[PDB]
RNA sequence: GGUGCAAGAGCACUCAGGCGCGCGGGAGAACCCUCGCCAAGGAACUCUGCAAGUUGGCCCCGUAACUUCGGGAGAAGGGGUG
RNA sequence: ACCGGAGCGCUGUCUCGGCGAGGGACCCGGUGAAAUUGAACUGGCCGUGAAGAUGCGGCCUACCCGUGGCAGGACGAAAAGA
RNA sequence: GGGGAGGUUUGGCACCUCGAUGUCGGCUCGUCGCAUCCUGGGGCUGAAGAAGGUCCCAAGGGUUGGGCUGUUCGCCCAUUAAAGCGGCACGCGAGCUGGGUUCAGAACGUCGUGAGACAGUUCGGUCUCUAUCCGCCACGGGCGCAGGAGGCUUGAGGGGGGCUCUUCCUAGUACGAGAGGACCGGAAGGGACGCACCUCUGGUUUCCCAGCUGUCCCUCCAGGGGCAUAAGCUGGGUAGCCAUGUGCGGAAGGGAUAACCGCUGAAAGCAUCUAAGCGGGAAGCCCGCCCCAAGAUGAGGCCUCCACGGCGUCAAGCCGGAAGGACCCGGGAAGACCACCCGGUGGAUGGGCCGGGGGUGUAAGCGCCGCGAGGCGUUGAGCCGACCGGUCCCAAUCGUCCGAGGUCUU
């Protein structure tokens, strides 16, 4: 659930799978971040063939190498990070997301289309 | 903050294991000593256990002890003199007492330590 | 580097001196014998609590 | 309103589709001593008492200060202002209805004379770029010659721990009245096998 | 009187008799069924089936930490006499000692290398 | 001086032969000096990655710009060792 | 063993701290110093005074002594201002 | 064009300090003021709605993380309800740093015949273990509160704590051609911060259990010990202590008021919120919520145990309590020493012992398989630090000293 400056996998567009974390994006003073929070970010490893080139985008933060002591107390981790691109409302880049499956990243539920959209074991 | 955390500290703590063990020596030759009290109410958690394996019997035992004493003499011997007297009494074979007069030099109070007949 | 300044005067100096009085100790007698031991050892003249353990065999 | 209590564990079980996370206190029932009302005082309360502590070891003014109601014998007895008891006893399935909120007062864990680092959580020096002698204790206290003093609210290093605290607005899941526990969703301060009191708020509305 | 004698009264109608699901092992595989339920009142039995990797115990036990390798390795601990679960059914048993808390298989990712244990 | 380290006056135990450093005993608070690990993130600290930690011996394969033809080369980067 | 910038590898320098071990500090027996010093029966605020008062004026506060600690004052200490 | 306040800016004058009043920045800790940046309460409009402009009250609470430079300041990227101004010897070095400029070394440009020099530039350069007195944070020892003691307590007074945002019923209507789009009320979740606590998730656990290397010693093989960090190195870890984990919190109410708006109404029988009277009105004041507190010389308030006897008319002089009590011992979730708490054999207070909980992970030996390293059965065994308990086996044996003889009076 720790995200101040951090590398994170994209699972998705851009044309290669790095990125930079600028600013967690909830009140003014928020210096963390669990799933479901769209955080501001940075492209930064390359792009063949273009779409996201060297600009900077937003992003819903999937799955976090940390606990989720959840409401009956499982806890289900991983151990990889990723976030997927939104466009600058609500939406995605395209209609494929390859990661890893539900386990329930629905959970700020403002996002169906994600958990729609992916699918299953890699 | 020591809470609820017992056995006490004396000299250091591989010092410690080579003090229990050259005081274990001595009680079981010549049957009483005298040391010093802090010394002496924590001694009897280890020289109290040695005997309680000692009547217990077999090589797993006479092998077991061996590893606190090294010595072929002392385990051949109190495996057949102080060993068959206690086969009427369930623990606390020993016996700290306190002495009246202090140790000038250093004024510290002294204790004499012996197993119970 | 922390020096002090004036003096102390003889009526403060022995007013901190007022509070280190030291207590005698506490006695009783030895009941097989007729004399005074600090009630709670080993007497070294008469003997024992139950069974002797010192003086002189 | 009331009850004499000591705390025993946290431990938790499943109760609704989810599991809450309560404590475990008992209260065997306590025997009131005085009661006190209008004439000469205002401290309305009926007087507590605990367990059993072997009726010899007691001196003769708790003996016949303690005979003129007749309860046995206590260690403890305490004061709760503002309530009437209509009898002899007071048992814990008269008072508690198993949804209401409630609240706790006990005497803290006393951790000895603990620093200002752990005292008053503010921070100290750095570590490595030259920090000659100071890594955890405070800064300045206080500013050149216009006050000539040292102000005396100040935070500082010194004592801490076993103070008397509170705890507030807790419920009280499920009793049992077979046994004399209690459960409590909560923290309830102390170290266990200390004594607890537990008196209601629910006043506090909305 | 204290913890050991009155708070087994409390848990034990929970844990009275615990659903018995049988035989935790170690090491084995395992498919759990849960009743993941959401969604407006719909229940969703789901199973997963998975590599033991460790457990601990005090009567709240936790069935804990269970790792699979999808590509990305998923990994999720769970309680065990909860009342989440259906049925717990173990596929085959494992061995290599070197007990709970087994944790090499992290970094250790090759599957060629995780079945020569 | 004797064994194991690829070698050796290095490092680790130890023969002969010396010694335990001319104040002690207890409790085990704040704080300072000499140390050991930590997790999720890896320079966000800062005047400066200062300090500390990483790779570290031997063998095999492979090795760039430029050059006063010797050099750059222990370049980099990889596999083996009971 | 020079001085200025940039990447990669790993990290308690940091977000933000936590626990553990030894040598001191703490208590009891032995011996036991030095810089400093007008004399002390050494409170707070408003205001005056050679114009930053514990020693003077008017009001508020304060039972007699000590032991561990933190550094605001005594225009604190040392050096007849480079 | 005219009149003032403030002492925060570069100045004016030279009154204390040259037998010494250590600098600009950065950390760490702060308390204060209002000519208010956000939150809250109001008048006016060239205010239809939602937003805006300027003025009057208001100091409870909050004012983010980064790139360049020594920087205070300034220009920028990303958010936010906002990313305030000022004093406190330009707060703070007997609390820490030494990047900056002007100590000794050296070089570039420029002036000088020359030694040298230049708020013109550039790389290096020693910051001091012991607190006597006021002040502050915590804990003690005596005589006081007029017989001697135990126990539970009321409250004069003082402290801490006080935030804020987003979505959704109202409802997308009132408003407006339309585009857009509310007042008043009503629910839920979230951010920063504070006091407690171990059951979950994570951390430490200097000897609790295993594995491996080198070398001397036990006795040769087996099996063990010492040393190689004040642990030899690696994989695990209970209680204890905490956070990167869980529980709750900041109010509801009552009064008195601020700018503002009124009701009756005179002097001023068309009027006017007035000094006669009465009412409305904010995160600000007082009471409410927790915590110390009769050392509040105004020394508080209640319930219980012992007052037996004397006496020559001075009686502030003896042993003496079923009252009560220190010294001594076995201790502790209390602790720097004292202090507090629970015990002293008609005991379960600590040590051992037995039964569990909990750690590691299948002991030594003999028998089978392989020429040998090893493997396979007895066997989820053996070793077992404090957690919860039952058990006169070993330790608190015996004893010692102080304390009313209730006062002035009727």
């Amino acid at each position: 659930m720790i995200q101040p400056q951090t590398y994170l996998e994209v699972a998705d567009n851009t044309g290669a799978r790095k990125i930079m974390c600028i600013r967690v994006l909830k009140g003014s003073n928020a210096k963390y971040a669990t799933v479901g929070d769209v955080i501001v970010a940075s492209v930064k490893e390359a792009i063949p063939r273009g779409a996201v080139k060297e600009g900077d985008v937003v992003k819903a933060v999937v799955v976090r190498t940390k606990k989720e002591v959840k409401r009956p107390d499982g806890s289900a981790i991983r151990f990889d990070d990723n976030a997927a691109v939104i466009i600058n409302n609500q939406l995605e880049p395209r209609g494929t997301r390859v990661f890893g499956p539900v386990a329930r990243e629905l959970r700020e539920k403002g996002f169906m289309k994600i958990v729609s959209l992916a699918p299953e074991v890699l | 903050r020591h809470l609820k955390s017992g056995r006490k500290l004396n000299r250091h703590s591989s010092h410690r294991l080579a003090l229990y063990r050259n005081q274990a020596k001595s009680l079981l030759t010549h049957g009483r000593i005298t040391t010093t009290v802090p010394k002496a109410k924590e001694l009897r958690g280890f020289v109290d256990h040695l005997i309680h394996l000692a009547k217990r019997g077999d090589l797993h035992a006479r092998r077991l002890v061996l590893r606190d004493l090294q010595d072929v003499k002392l385990v051949r011997k109190l495996f057949d003199e102080i060993a068959p007297r206690y086969r009427d009494r369930q623990g606390g074979y020993t016996r700290v007492l306190k002495l009246a007069e202090r140790r000038r030099g250093d004024g510290a109070p002294l204790a004499l330590v012996e197993l119970v007949e | 580097h922390p020096v002090p300044k004036k003096k102390t005067s003889k009526a403060r100096r022995d007013a901190r001196r007022s509070h280190h009085a030291l207590t005698p100790p506490t006695l009783v007698p030895c009941p097989e014998c007729k004399a005074m031991k600090p009630p709670h050892t080993v007497c070294p003249e008469c003997g024992y609590y139950a069974g002797r353990k010192v003086l002189e065999v | 309103m009331k009850g004499i209590l000591g705390v025993k564990v946290g431990m938790t079980r499943i109760f609704r589709d989810d599991r809450a996370v309560p404590v475990t206190v008992i209260l065997a029932g306590p025997c009131p001593v005085v009661q006190r009302r209008t004439p000469e005082k205002d401290g309305y309360t009926a007087v507590q008492l605990g367990f059993l502590p072997q009726n010899p070891k007691r001196v003769n003014r708790p003996l016949k200060g303690h005979f003129a109601k007749a309860g046995v014998e206590p260690v403890r007895i305490l004061r709760e202002i503002r309530d009437f008891n209509p009898e002899g006893d007071t048992v814990t399935v008269e008072i508690f209805k198993p949804g209401e909120r409630v609240d706790v007062t006990g005497t803290s864990k006393g951790r000895g004379f603990a620093g200002v680092m752990k005292r008053w959580n503010f921070a100290g020096g750095p570590d490595s770029h030259g920090a000659h002698k100071i890594h955890r204790h405070p800064g300045s206290i206080g500013n050149r010659k216009t006050p000539g003093r040292v102000y005396k609210g100040k935070k500082m290093a010194g004592h801490y721990g076993a103070e008397r605290v509170t705890v507030m607005n807790l419920e009280v899941v499920d009793v049992i009245p077979e046994e004399n526990l209690l459960l409590v969703k909560g923290a309830v301060p102390g170290p266990n096998g200390g004594l607890v009191i537990v008196r209601e708020t629910k006043k506090a509305a909305k | 009187m204290n913890r050991g004698a009155l708070i087994k009264l409390v848990e034990s109608r929970y844990v009275r008799t615990d659903l018995p699901e049988f035989r935790p092992g170690d090491t084995v595989r395992v498919s759990y069924k849960v009743k993941e339920g959401n969604r407006t009142r719909i229940q969703d039995f789901e199973g997963i089936v998975i590599r033991i990797r460790r457990n601990g115990f005090n009567t709240t036990f936790t069935v804990r930490k269970v790792s699979y390798g999808v590509g990305v390795e998923r990994i999720f601990p769970l309680h065990s006499p909860l009342i989440q679960k259906i049925d717990i059914v173990q596929r085959g048993r494992a061995r290599r000692a070197k007990l709970y808390f087994i944790r090499n298989l992290s970094d250790r990712e090759i599957r060629r290398k995780l079945r020569a244990d």
